[PDB]
């Protein structure tokens, strides 16, 4: 590669990421500043959209109830803590996962954070900044989702209004929608191949040539 | 009156871009030639409701579950010109999709002139993402929302989950579509990927006796 | 088979890497590795035939 690009939304904002914590609730065009199927520490590079927050009080006793055995092919991220210095257990039939007699009795919370990604344009991330446009040159992607490396230029594609990213045939990522409203194609890695040696033996001269198999 | 939808409730499954390609996706679509009732209810994951209309005659969804002030239902209106929702105890052609799944409610749109005399028009048509919502409520009946004042007429289908094989334009959009449960034959396209096939015989997916 | 995941979590490197940076990756990655490999193994010796 050559160069580093990134492209990310220009909308700027402090995120209530925190008062929400302290006091379901929807987080959109913020900049939060900071697990099932992400790695928290991970989390401050990748831009998802309409982040939301399950929040409820429930004492220790039934922390240990709320995860999968919540969908079985959902992802998210679960915080707790408890200070001490209602429920329903009949019904006819359980519930599907995300829909909605006695009292616990508290005598002296858990948040449900759920990840949209790669759906909508991009809204809620954190701190990355921004970098100008290269073509025609090898260099590396950080487009708000598609870390890669390849060779940028102007597209032919016509586009549809509600999509932001493109496919092959083969399901492969030849075509892409800047945040600014361009369609600019990564074709191809810029290039690769092989390497052949052409020897007369070794035992006549030490002069060898070299093929490189598909470039132009 | 029970009518056949030829072609009718086909909609974009994702938001990515394709170009001279045959995708085989499995999700919850509307089989081609379904009864669709009528009228002049229930939810059952899934509607294809279209409504055929002379000056916006009428207008207007409800769901929930027992629809009397009993638990949460939804509400989809015009007030003066905009879509107005809400979620609380409350008291020339059409095409839309509404589907709940994983607690959101996802809308899909579609517009057609039709010139038809008592019944639904034939053909096929699309639609586009417009609408998703995290309404977070247990949806199982719905009725629409007339406006009394002309014939006015809405009709109901029924989503179940197949397997389609559409076809996509280099322009970029869905053109054609294959069913792939309808017929033997239909069958036969969505396996070998085409929409000719050469004379033979060719051996297809495995039966059994439940 | 390149778009076929193997019982990992994605199909796609850099989707991975990106959602996890230590041993949680290698354990997903080692099931793409091994699956990829025998697809690759089965092509060539068909090809041999
Ligand atoms: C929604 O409510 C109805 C009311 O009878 C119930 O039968 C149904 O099971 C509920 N939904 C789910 C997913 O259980
Ligand atoms: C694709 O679009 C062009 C112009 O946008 C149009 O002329 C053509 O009929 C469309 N369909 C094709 C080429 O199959």
């Amino acid at each position: 590669p050559s160069g580093d690009v990134v492209r990310f939304p220009n909308i700027t904002n402090l995120c209530p990421f925190g008062e929400v914590f302290n006091a379901r609730k929807k987080i959109s065009n913020c900049v939060a500043d900071y697990c099932y199927g992400v790695s928290a520490t991970k989390l401050n590079d990748l831009c998802f959209s309409n982040v939301y927050a399950d929040s409820f009080v429930v004492k220790g006793d039934d922390v240990r109830q709320i995860a999968p055995g919540l969908p079985d092919d959902f992802m998210g991220c679960v915080l707790a803590w408890n200070t001490r210095n209602k429920y329903r257990y009949l019904r006819h039939g359980k519930l599907r996962p995300f829909e909605r007699l006695n009292d616990y009795g508290f005598y002296t919370r858990v948040v449900v954070l759920s990840f949209e990604l790669l759906n909508a344009p991009a809204t809620v991330c954190g701190p990355k900044l921004s970098t100008d446009l290269i073509k025609n040159q090898c260099v590396n992607f950080n487009f708000n989702g598609l870390t890669g490396t390849g060779v940028l230029t102007p597209s032919s594609k016509r586009f549809q209004p509600f999509q932001q990213f493109g496919r092959d045939v083969s399901d492969f990522t030849d075509s892409v929608r800047d945040p600014k409203t361009s369609e600019i194609l990564d074709i191809s890695p810029c290039s690769f191949g092989g390497v052949s040696v052409i020897t007369p033996g070794t035992n006549a001269s030490s002069e060898v040539a070299v093929l490189y198999q598909d470039v132009n | 009156t029970q009518h056949t939808s030829s072609m009718r409730g086909v909609y974009y499954p994702d938001e990515i871009f394709r170009s001279d390609t045959l995708y085989l996706t499995q999700d919850l679509f509307l089989p081609f030639y379904s009864n669709v009732t009528g009228f002049h209810i229930p939810f059952k994951d899934g509607i294809y409701f279209a409504a055929t209309e002379k000056s916006n005659v009428v207008r207007g969804w409800v769901f929930g579950s027992t629809m009397n002030n009993k638990s949460q239902s939804v509400i989809i209106i015009n007030n003066s010109t905009n879509v107005v929702i809400r979620a609380c105890n409350f008291e020339h052609l059409r095409e839309f999709v509404f589907k709940n799944k994983d607690g959101f409610l996802y809308v899909y749109k579609g517009y057609q002139p039709i010139d038809v005399v008592r019944d639904l028009p034939s053909g096929f048509n699309t639609l586009k993402p417009i609408f998703k919502l995290p309404l977070g409520i247990n949806i199982t009946n719905f009725r629409a929302i007339l406006t009394a004042f002309s014939a006015a007429a809405y009709f109901v289908g029924y989503l179940k989950p197949t397997t389609f094989m559409l076809k996509y334009d280099e322009n970029g959009t869905i053109t054609d579509a294959v069913d792939c449960s309808q017929n033997p034959l239909a069958e036969l396209k969505c396996s070998v990927k085409s929409f000719e096939i050469d004379k033979g015989i060719y051996q297809t997916s495995n039966f059994r006796v439940v | 088979q390149l778009s076929s995941n193997f019982g990992a979590i994605s199909s796609v490197l850099n989707d991975i890497l990106s959602r996890l940076d230590k041993v949680e990756a290698e354990v997903q990655i080692d099931r793409l590795i091994t699956g990829r490999l025998q697809s690759l193994q089965t092509y060539v010796t068909q090809q041999l035939i």
